[PDB]
RNA sequence: UUAAUAGGGACGGUCGGGGGCAUCAGUAUUCAAUUGUCAGAGGUGAAAUUCUUGGAUUUAUUGAAGACUAACUACUGCGAAAGCAUUUGCCAAGGACGUUUUCAUUAAUCAAGAACGAAUAGGGAUCGGGUGGUGUUUUUUUAAUGACCCACU
């Protein structure tokens, strides 16, 4: 897809690609909490992450908003939705892409950029 | 051929807003004179860390003086003591190295240089006679 | 399909704009197109679906060479031809110098431009040095000659002898 | 196009240093404020030296060819 | 659509190699070349003898079964002319003729 | 390619090398600039040792007024060890078919672009070949992670 | 904008020597 | 008594295809081996010499030996000259620039002799350094190194 950042790298980290889900991955079975597969984002090396982090991972939401929008316009088998992440205490803005397959199957996008170690040994 | 070397000013007294007066600057050469430093750098540390125009404005002397009275005068000039720096440290590397015949060209410009300082320095006696660097 | 594509410096440029209708002209002749990018410098010979011949793409790639080396664009149009052959040597890679470059580079061109125009004559080529290559166009037999003229002239071999040796060649098989 | 007696200070200062008419410096002094204290020292304009402050001995300056670079904890008065 | 192969037409000087060969490379069929079909041992790069072995080339290629193929021009390379031979344009010109097909083709002389 | 398994009309193949055309590169070569090439040996996470090349071209800035815009001799210091550090963080992760599938939309190109541009801008940069000489051993236990 | 940015940046800096 | 638009020396960022040692890469040539294959391959204006079914030539895979840095590569740089083009490390040497550091006539030119080598004043462009900037660009990063635009030397 064409964005105003190349792709760097889109990585797997879900459980199910390391094959230690405990329920095997079933088409469509979204009850068990393995379902959702985090994927990693991570854009081009660049100077467009600001020096704070809830416009940092805000940019990265409306980052993840224009991604929904070539998805939602031209990969209409595809679903998706937007979720919240407190699983990191206190950074209260991670918003997880949720992409529903035809294949029965779930994921979700978190992006990961240079700016984050800075800030975080920052504070 | 290129031109570059530093223009003093043209009035010999300065600066008409220094405070301290030669007596400052005395103490502070002798312990730069016996920490180990080279008359030709205390000049360079003398006007770049404190302000003074020149050594030889606030002080009717020069700095080698300060040093000859002091009892801080080296054995020899400051600046054939470089020269014999340089010519065993190309000749260390030679001894190294016995394919550089570059540097062989190279050593014959220190010792004719050495040479003819060594015929003026020997004769305005700052050196005895019958001295030779070899 | 195939694409080829080539540069130039600048002082080829203006003169190649004013040549570049009749580029498409000829080109057009074997259904080739052609696209002039001034922002690179690159023109860019190419095959369309109408095309009739591939092999022709060869002979444009050829063109577009010939005019990196500044040959005039009515002496470069031959080798659209079928029997007209091309040849680029490189003679910026025989000396370290730059003056014995110009040496046997003089001694190549000889007086006045007479003796290099005399292998155009025991050739029946064309042939120009373009600053560090020779560029030459023409028969394949002349190729050959040309070829062993020029690489034995960047060394020391003098010119006279090749002369000599063309026009006895030719007055033999005058008999 | 001019004479050699008086040129203008526009067209004096334009010249390289050793050619004027009088031979004269061009470098200056300046008193360096770094808040580690509020002491100023006197820096010459061309460093030769990595520079630190009387007691807080940190930075005042970085040597380059020509014209030191004061780094960046200063406001100065060129006397 | 088709079964493939390259064809690695070699122009030389005083001789033209034509050899088309399997996707691999390594197999080979067909390897038949100008030089062979005439004999005066002068004209072994003219065109009539590049359009007579790439007919014969033609022939048995058709006759196994490859239809498609690539071509892959070559000069001698290296010290040498680094120029395309006599018998390159007629013979790539022929075999095109003889019913097959030619496509994405690209250059293999040594340019080092 | 290169092949590995063998099953009954089908066989297997595996990346071995990546080349440029000769019309590619040679395409690009102008006169009045520099070339500039680096090389790196450096290990996969599965250990496919695999040596890299890498071209890199000087370009004119808008507005320039001087004919060749060259480097400094320093500067390609400064060039070749930026990429030189880039290229050791890529490799060795996640193995080769995923550096393929970065080789393909060239991303690395990227990476290389905006880093080194605070020295010196530039332009066409490629990677030019990769190629391998040291596979440990026939292994079909991850060959047949990759087919369906 | 820009100079505050440095001022407080480099107060950091007053903190990153010291 | 001054510190030469006399000369020597120190320091600062640098520059250089300058030099020495050591190291890495590249295709090409040749030789050897394996595989596909089987009648000519080379060469010249031909002709001839040579190799060849124990398979020449071509093709795909390797290993070996020596050699050199191909487009970029310039009326540009470096070196006193003869000369100097792959990466990287080490060892010193050198020049210009900058300098409000230092010695105080320490200077220049050249038989004999040695090392090394067959043996008058403007204009435009360019290289290196420095200075200035009613300056731009990389900066959705806070800064900044750096390239660029123009003036000055």
């Amino acid at each position: 897809m064409k964005l105003p950042l190349s792709v760097k790298s889109i990585l797997p980290v879900g459980s199910a690609f390391r094959y230690t889900s405990l329920c095997q991955p079933v088409p469509f079975a979204y009850s068990d909490p393995d379902f959702f597969q985090d994927v990693i984002l991570e854009f081009e090396t660049s100077p467009k992450w600001p020096d704070e982090i809830t416009s940092l991972e805000k940019a990265k939401t409306a980052f993840l908003l224009k991604i929904q929008e070539e998805l939602s316009a031209n990969s209409s088998t595809y679903r998706s939705f937007f979720s919240r992440d407190e699983s990191i205490p206190y950074n209260l803005e991670i918003v997880t892409l949720n992409i529903l397959t035809p294949e029965g199957y779930g994921f979700k996008f978190r992006v990961l950029t240079e700016r984050d170690e800075i800030l975080y040994l920052r504070a | 051929k290129g031109i570059s070397s530093s223009a003093i000013p043209y009035s010999r007294n300065a600066p008409a807003w220094f405070k301290l007066s030669s007596e400052s600057v005395i103490e502070q050469i002798v312990k730069y004179a016996r920490k180990g430093l080279t008359p030709s750098q205390i000049g360079v540390l003398l006007r770049d860390a404190h302000g003074v125009t020149q050594a030889r404005v606030i002080t009717g002397n020069k700095i080698m003086r300060i040093l000859k009275s002091n009892g801080l005068a080296p054995e020899i000039p400051e600046d054939l003591y470089y020269l014999i720096k340089k010519a065993v440290s190309v000749r260390k590397h030679l001894e190294r190295n016995r394919k550089d015949k570059d540097a062989k060209f190279r050593l014959i410009l220190i010792e004719s240089r050495i040479h003819r300082l060594a015929r003026y320095y020997r004769t305005v006696a700052v050196l005895p006679p019958n001295w030779k660097y070899e | 399909e195939s694409s080829f594509m080539t540069l130039f410096p600048k002082y080829r440029e203006s003169y190649l704009k004013t040549i570049w209708n009749d580029v498409t002209r000829a080109l057009d002749k074997h259904n080739i197109a052609c696209v002039l990018d001034l922002v690179e410098g690159s023109m860019t010979v190419k095959t369309t679906r109408k095309t009739y011949d591939p092999a022709i793409i060869l002979k444009a790639r050829d063109l577009i060479k010939l005019l990196a080396r500044s040959v005039p664009f009515p002496q470069a149009v031959k080798i659209l031809q079928d029997d007209m052959a091309c040849d680029v040597i490189k003679i910026g890679n025989f000396v370290t110098n730059k003056e014995r470059f110009v040496k046997r580079r003089q001694r190549l061109v000889g007086p006045n431009g007479n003796t290099l125009k005399a292998l155009e004559l025991l050739t029946k080529c064309y042939i120009l040095v373009q600053g560090n290559t020779v560029s030459a166009m023409g028969p394949f037999k002349g190729l050959k000659e040309v070829r062993r003229v020029v690489e034995d002239c960047m060394k020391n071999i003098h010119p006279i002898y090749h002369i000599k040796e063309l026009m006895i060649k030719r007055e033999l098989a005058k008999r | 196009v001019q004479d050699l007696l008086h040129p203008t200070a526009a067209s004096e200062a334009r010249k390289h240093k050793l050619k004027t008419l009088v031979q004269g410096p061009r470098s200056y002094f300046l008193d360096v404020k770094c808040p580690g204290c509020l002491n100023i020292t006197t820096v010459f304009s061309h460093a030769q030296t990595a520079v630190t402050c009387e007691s807080c001995s940190t930075i005042l300056c970085t040597p380059t060819g020509g014209k030191a670079k004061l780094s960046e904890g200063t406001s100065f008065r060129r006397k | 659509s088709q079964v493939f192969g390259v064809a690695r037409i070699y122009a030389s000087f005083n001789d033209t190699f034509v050899h088309v060969t399997d996707l691999s490379g390594k197999e080979t069929i067909a390897r038949v070349t100008g030089g062979m079909k005439v004999k005066a041992d002068r004209d072994e790069s003219s065109p009539y003898a590049a359009m007579l072995a790439a007919q014969d080339v033609a022939a048995k290629c058709k006759e196994v079964g490859i239809t498609a193929v690539h071509v892959k021009i070559r000069a001698t390379g290296g010290t040498r002319t680094k120029t395309p031979g006599p018998g390159g344009q007629a013979a790539l010109r022929a075999l095109a003729r003889s019913g097959l097909r030619i496509g994405r083709i690209e250059d293999v002389t040594p340019v080092p | 390619l290169r092949v590995d398994e063998v099953q009954g009309k089908n066989l297997l193949t595996n990346f071995h090398g990546m080349d440029f055309t000769t019309d590619k590169l040679r395409s690009m070569v102008r006169k009045w600039q520099t070339l500039i090439e680096a090389n790196v040996t450096v290990k996969t996470s599965d250990d496919y040792v695999l040596r890299i090349f890498a071209i890199a071209f000087t370009r004119k800035q808008a507005n320039q007024v001087k004919r060749h815009s060259y480097a400094q001799s320093s500067h390609i210091r400064a060039i070749r060890k930026v990429i030189s550090e880039i290229l050791t963080k890529e490799v060795q992760g996640s193995t080769l078919a995923q550096l393929t599938s970065k080789l393909i939309p060239e991303v690395i190109n990227k990476e290389i672009e905006n880093a080194t541009k605070d020295i010196f801008p530039l332009q066409n940069i490629h990677v030019r070949k990769v190629k391998l000489l040291k596979q440990p051993k026939f292994d079909v236990g991850a060959l047949m992670a990759l087919h369906g | 904008q820009e100079d505050v940015q440095s001022s407080i940046v480099d107060e950091d800096g007053f903190t990153l020597v010291v």
